[PDB]
């Protein structure tokens, strides 16, 4: 990915999230817990879906065409019925070759790109509450709840309400 | 008074390889196959109309050989023809045989209409033993064979205006004749003639006496040929001999009908889309069935598979 | 208080953002059917001027006379007898006033001329020994006097004779020569007879390299202009070394020379859009088109340096950015 | 947008804006203010000026072709005629129509790669006299006039001048 | 110091090379890679494929047997090269659909044939012609048999052979057009000539054409060459009263990956899976310049003679110097 | 590119680095030096090749065809067999030309793309005991001596060795 967070600064997936494609996993005073983002899953499947609607049951209409297959050996103009259709087969075989190539590059690098959303917009409600543990993991320097993790990810959370407690953690020791 | 908060993606057991601009294969948590390489093994019915030819070609229905009597006023948007098909007429040869049927094809319809030729000073109706309808000898429905009344066959001259705002396809031939001798017994006049003319166009023939090879009892031949005739324009038929009347006109319309060589099975089912092969569906954008096709179908390709990303790339531990 | 539009004395804001407009508009994308940016610009050209314009490639007007009855001579076509074009306009109120004809493989004949540009023609002294030339017909009427296609020879019989013309006639010039010639379909056997004596004539057009022979065709065909009888054409093409022949014992309408034949990048388009002083340099049957977008819609059947057609009438180039609009009620 | 910048971390649009495609909106002690980056907007418009460079004015010369509408009906050679341009244009009509998404997905993109840029840019430059609000906002934490938010816009702020004022707002 | 920089970076050239891009005509990148073949090696390589020499000899006059034509008897070939300075040196004639007789022969790949034992009873067999020397003796094309009139008569041929085979026989006949009336008599008796090539499933008729041409070697006739396919099963048949110019066998007509090219450039030992008449490309490249007639396994043929694809980053060199 | 490192926040490249495509320069106690980053450079070669692979001897093989150069005139079958072989040439001139196009433009976004992530890599590790200078070098707010730096460089740098003392450096 163009943006190195799927299979680059997160070491791997969660085959245990069944119920979103990005999420959440966190430990604090309550034990620990696992959510999915709705929102940054729903955006992922939109775009791929989009891809899908414009590939898939675009099909022609057609009709009466040219004989492509002969009994008879007849020399000049099945030379060019056969060369005609040969020409029209390999083209559309090159489009579709490369459509195939250019659509999955792009959708790995739309998927990358969620995650990587997801997590520099949690890192700026946390502000100068958390630091950045590697891993796509923040420590977060205070005490967080349930509530506290939900409004994270209900995106309501106020960092005033702990900074104090948070940047005497930060400069300790 | 701390807490960690992960992020991450989610993950399946065993995803599937796919092919991008940078790898030939990478592995994602989903994927679609794009190309339909099976088919359903027959031809669906009841989308399209489909006309089973059986023993009959789409040229021998259309001219009236006895044993395609059962296609007389038939219509089609796809017209079977199998290989197991025969002609058991008088034998006969059509100069650009191809375009005949690719044209009645197309039109998609064999609503014939006869009229009143005035043919006088001459037999009509004639027949053939290589042409059976039922223990009598008959000959092609469409077509009327000529012999020479009494103790002549005249220069005949007859016409036909096209009165109708479509066109009209009059189908036609000539006799070609074993010997001199027998040149001579149907027709009188010891070299045969067929002017067909408008006021556009003309085609001239002229027989060409001598034996051919042996079909059922006769060295004999015919050669059918074709006029289209324009709203407001006239047919003409001039000859001194050998002339294979037309008995009326064929209906052309521009139609989005067509033929197909096939001994698929012709069953119930739906699908918008058939092959030589049978019937494919038509979800994915392209196919590697068979590069004949008619109807709503996928583009044909030389590639059996090609698989679109539907997800993410798949990371497990 | 609360209007206070500045900040607390030892702060201040500073924001990033980007424009937007009240009014933008759709355009696709890989993943979006529909999406709004800050505007766009048609790569599809779906409309004609309405005209033919004439003053980047020569365009002719044909007016009531197809290319190939211009190049025969029809007496009404006669204001195109030395003429020259990039492009041939064939209406569709043209009409045949000649003798009535037919000509095998037409439409090559007619592309074959048309590439050619030009229908500059060189008469020949051919010595037609032994018969009556300048055969004429009320079907084909110029002035008040029965006439002829004024590029062709009627051949018919002089007294008693009509004997084997034997002609030659060499192409000593550095380019191709196109004959035009054809043969005579009488009506009746009596009508045969009377003109060309003989009763089964025949026409043999033949170089070192190539030859025709043509036979004619007795039996009455439509009245067309009080004649029941037809002509055939056919043409020849004689190269630089080569030499043109005719032999015939009967019906041949014979040429009066060549035409000059060109490697060229002409053409013959059928249109019955008006004519007029513009400049564009690509021509539609629907008239003229400009050729800034890459596409269009407006024919199939172009000349000239066009866009290239496709089945959409719209597509649409984003040049700019995505559309966010500030307010969410107007 | 990929960088998830237009619309996404930045709210939406502004309407207000006719001097350019980019820029700022402040607050400070002598009111609220408005100006355009030329630069950035600058950026985009040149990148998608190269797009139509590419696109517009490019067409080919074609003379004497075939034949593509017919009178009569002639059977194989005509079928023959119709399905080669019947083929083309299908081609051509592909083309033109992935030409397009490819295009606008990329344009799309790169505006909202610029919009990330600029951001990114003036980040570096507040370095640790300003923090991050979200929607594309920095609070900076010293008294900062119209000539001082004009030097961050001209790339001329230095922010050891304002570092220790600042780091004593951000934390106390 | 009791602190440290650390600075990041890229390579870079210091003098890169240009290529186009989606936003930018030409971008200076590292390194680039060239994607169209313009030079070819000048020489047809006859290694890969089977390439046979025409030298004087076109593909058709191979086939029916033109005297200086006789090397190529019974030869095959992938691909048949005509030389421009090639020349007929035989009886004059002509073909209708010239084109397609050597399409099919050329494809077919082979100038294969069987002589069948064709009965000709009561007409004179074997005639030539000076316009046709072979060694110093008024000869013929070597595959067709010029009848004429036994002495006294000329009588309606009819002769048969049938296709016990399961494969198609390509058979070659002809017709003569004579220069008078007092040669169309002379020669065949009948005033009026007619040749009727039929089978069970077609037939043609061809008719003579008398009348004077212009000197071919000394020669005012000629002959119209035609062909016939017969299908396993099917009976060849031919019937003529004059003119007739028939044909001494069958070729077999193979189903193959053979062709036909018109170059004068050298044929030579080298190592090519393509051709061209300019001669031999490599085929590395996905695409070439050289030209669109070829044969092999060839790059697709563009109107561009250059296309760089950018294998390294955008080069930005240092300007310190 | 698209992510304005390279041509960028980078004024330049290094042409004194030959042994890879990316890397370090730095400058501490033990005076200056220089090293590529192996990781980061076959990154983008490993996508370049992949790009080579599909272009490069992929080759279709044709054998008789249709003439392409006539001697005389004739009209209406051979302008359809000058019209389809146009028709081809154009088609494939087009194809290639959009292949270059695109490709160049993806080799140098995504060369781009790699130059950044191996920023916010080293970002990532130095944590709080450094900041962003601009023109893509990190301030290191302790004495960080070759073997750190190559701890850095090899991705095992232990912040937590080093924090209080840089902590201290930045803040007082
Ligand atoms: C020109 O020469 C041709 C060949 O010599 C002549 O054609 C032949 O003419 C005779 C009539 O005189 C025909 O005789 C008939 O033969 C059929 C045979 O048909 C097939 O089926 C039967 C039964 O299964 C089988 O026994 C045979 O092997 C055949 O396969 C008989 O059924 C009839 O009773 C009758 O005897 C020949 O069939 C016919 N052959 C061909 C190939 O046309 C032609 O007549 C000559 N013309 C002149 C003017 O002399
Ligand atoms: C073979 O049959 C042909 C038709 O069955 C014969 O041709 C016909 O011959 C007659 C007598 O010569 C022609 O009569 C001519 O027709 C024109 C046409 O005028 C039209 O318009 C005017 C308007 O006022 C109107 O009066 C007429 O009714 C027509 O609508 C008349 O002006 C004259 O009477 C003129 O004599 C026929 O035109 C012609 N028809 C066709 C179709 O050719 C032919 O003679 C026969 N051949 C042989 C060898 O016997
Ligand atoms: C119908 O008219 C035709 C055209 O006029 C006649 O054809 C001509 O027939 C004569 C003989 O009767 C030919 O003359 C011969 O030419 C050859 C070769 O020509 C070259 O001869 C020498 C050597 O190079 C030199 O002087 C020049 O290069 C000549 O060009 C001579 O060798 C013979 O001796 C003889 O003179 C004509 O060539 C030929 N014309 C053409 C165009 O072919 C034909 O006789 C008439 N037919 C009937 C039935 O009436
Ligand atoms: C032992 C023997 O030879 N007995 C003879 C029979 O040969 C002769 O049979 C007829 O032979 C002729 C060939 O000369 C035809 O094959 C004819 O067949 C038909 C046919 O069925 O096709 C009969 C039709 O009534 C004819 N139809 C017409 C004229 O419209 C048709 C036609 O002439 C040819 O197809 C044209 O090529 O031929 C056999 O019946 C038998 C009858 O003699 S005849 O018919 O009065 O001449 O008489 C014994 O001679
Ligand atoms: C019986 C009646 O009511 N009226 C007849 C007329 O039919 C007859 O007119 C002529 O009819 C003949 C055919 O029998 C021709 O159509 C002729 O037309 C011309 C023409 O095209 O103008 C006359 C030309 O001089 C001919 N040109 C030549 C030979 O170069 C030309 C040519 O022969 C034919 O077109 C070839 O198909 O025909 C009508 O004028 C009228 C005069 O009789 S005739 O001219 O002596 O034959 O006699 C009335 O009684
Ligand atoms: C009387 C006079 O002025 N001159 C004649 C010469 O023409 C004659 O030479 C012969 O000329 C005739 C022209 O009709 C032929 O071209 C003939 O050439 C051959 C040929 O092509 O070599 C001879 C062959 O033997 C013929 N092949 C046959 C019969 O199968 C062949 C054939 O007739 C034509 O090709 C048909 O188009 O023509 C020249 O020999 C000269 C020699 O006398 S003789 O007539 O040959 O006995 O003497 C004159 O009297
Ligand atoms: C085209 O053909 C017309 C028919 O003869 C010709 O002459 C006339 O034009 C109109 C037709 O409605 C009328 O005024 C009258 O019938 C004819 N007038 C004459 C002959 O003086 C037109 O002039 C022809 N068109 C051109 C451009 O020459
Ligand atoms: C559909 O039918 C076509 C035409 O019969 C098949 O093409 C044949 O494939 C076989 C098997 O490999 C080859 O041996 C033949 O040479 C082909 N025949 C012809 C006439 O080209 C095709 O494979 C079928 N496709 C299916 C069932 O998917
Ligand atoms: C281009 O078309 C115009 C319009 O038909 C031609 O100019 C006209 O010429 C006629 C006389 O032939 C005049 O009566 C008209 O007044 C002219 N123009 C207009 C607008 O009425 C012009 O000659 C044509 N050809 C060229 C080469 O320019
Ligand atoms: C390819 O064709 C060339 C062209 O002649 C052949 O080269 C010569 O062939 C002749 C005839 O046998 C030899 O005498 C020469 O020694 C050959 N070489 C040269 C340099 O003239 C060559 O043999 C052909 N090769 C193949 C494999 O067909
Ligand atoms: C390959 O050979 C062809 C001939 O088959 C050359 O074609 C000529 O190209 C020149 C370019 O200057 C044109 O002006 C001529 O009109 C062309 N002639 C013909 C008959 O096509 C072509 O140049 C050669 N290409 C190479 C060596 O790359
Ligand atoms: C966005 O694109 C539109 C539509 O393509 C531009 O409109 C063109 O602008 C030029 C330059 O001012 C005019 O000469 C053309 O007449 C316009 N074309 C059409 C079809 O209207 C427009 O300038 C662009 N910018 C904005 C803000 O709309
Ligand atoms: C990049 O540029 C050149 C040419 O693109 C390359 O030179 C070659 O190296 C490749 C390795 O794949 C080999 O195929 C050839 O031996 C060389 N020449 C070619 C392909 O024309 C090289 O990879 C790079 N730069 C250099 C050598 O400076
Ligand atoms: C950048 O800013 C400095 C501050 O003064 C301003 O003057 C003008 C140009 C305004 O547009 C704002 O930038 C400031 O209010 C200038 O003194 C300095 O010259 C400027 N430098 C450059 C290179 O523009
Ligand atoms: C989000 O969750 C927090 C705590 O769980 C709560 O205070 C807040 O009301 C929620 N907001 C929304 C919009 O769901
Ligand atoms: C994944 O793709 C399959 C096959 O195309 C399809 O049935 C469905 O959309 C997806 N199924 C699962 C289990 O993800
Ligand atoms: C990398 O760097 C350290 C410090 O230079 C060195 O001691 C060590 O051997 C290396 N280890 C790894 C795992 O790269």
């Amino acid at each position: 990915g163009i943006f190195g967070a799927i299979a680059g600064f997160i070491e791997n997936g969660w085959e245990g999230m069944v119920d979103g494609w990005y999420g959440f996993r966190y430990q604090n005073s309550e034990g620990t817990g696992q959510a999915a983002d709705l929102k940054s899953t729903q955006a992922a499947i939109d775009q791929i879906n989009g891809k899908l609607n414009r590939v898939i049951e675009r099909t022609n209409e057609k009709f009466h065409q040219i004989e492509k297959e002969f009994s008879e050996v007849e020399g000049r103009i099945q030379d060019l019925e056969k060369y005609v259709e040969d020409t029209k087969i390999d083209l559309w075989s090159y489009n579709a070759e490369l459509l195939v190539a250019l659509e999955n590059q792009h959708t790995i690098d739309l998927t990358d790109a969620e995650m990587n959303k997801l997590f520099e917009k949690t890192r700026r409600q946390l502000r100068e509450n958390a630091e950045d543990m590697g891993g796509g993991c923040f420590k977060i320097y205070h005490k967080c709840d349930n509530a506290c993790i939900g409004s994270i990810r209900n995106g309501t959370y106020d960092h005033y309400i702990y900074r104090d407690e948070a940047l005497n953690n930060r400069f300790q020791i | 008074n701390t807490a960690t908060l992960c992020l991450g993606h989610h993950a399946v057991a065993n995803g599937t390889l796919v092919k991008t601009i940078t790898d030939d294969q990478i592995e994602v948590t989903n994927a679609t196959e794009l190309v339909q390489s099976i088919s359903i093994g027959k031809i669906c019915n009841n989308s399209y109309r489909v006309l089973d030819g059986r023993n009959c070609t789409l040229i021998d229905a259309m001219l009236g050989d006895p044993h395609c009597d059962d296609f007389q006023y038939e219509n089609w948007d796809l017209f079977i023809e199998r290989s197991s098909a025969f002609s058991n007429c008088y034998p006969y040869d059509i100069p650009d045989y191809a375009s005949l049927r690719s044209i009645v094809a197309s039109s998609g319809t064999l609503e014939f209409t006869a009229e009143g030729f005035t043919w006088t000073g001459v037999t009509q109706n004639g027949g053939s033993g290589a042409c059976k309808r039922g223990s009598a000898d008959s000959f092609f429905s469409r077509l009327n064979w000529l012999t020479k009344s009494g103790n002549s066959y005249p220069i005949l001259n007859v016409t036909m205006p096209n009165n109708k705002n479509f066109d009209k396809l009059y189908i036609w031939g000539i006799h070609h004749p074993s010997s001199n001798k027998e040149q001579t017994k149907l027709y009188i006049q010891e070299s045969g003639r067929v002017t067909v003319s408008t006021e556009r166009s003309q085609q001239t023939v002229i027989p060409n006496i001598g034996s051919r090879p042996w079909v059922r009892g006769q060295s004999g031949r015919i050669s059918i040929y074709w006029t289209i005739v324009k709203p407001g324009d006239i047919l003409m038929i001039n000859s001194n001999g050998n002339l294979v009347a037309p008995r009326g006109y064929f209906k052309l319309r521009t139609g989005k009908s067509s033929v197909m060589r096939s001994d698929a099975l012709i069953d119930t089912c739906v699908s918008e889309c058939i092959t030589p092969n049978g019937s494919i569906p038509n979800d994915k954008p392209f196919q590697n069935v068979n590069k004949i096709t008619y109807g709503k179908c996928p583009k044909y390709i030389r590639q059996n598979t090609l698989k679109l990303a539907t997800g993410m790339r798949n990371v497990p531990e």
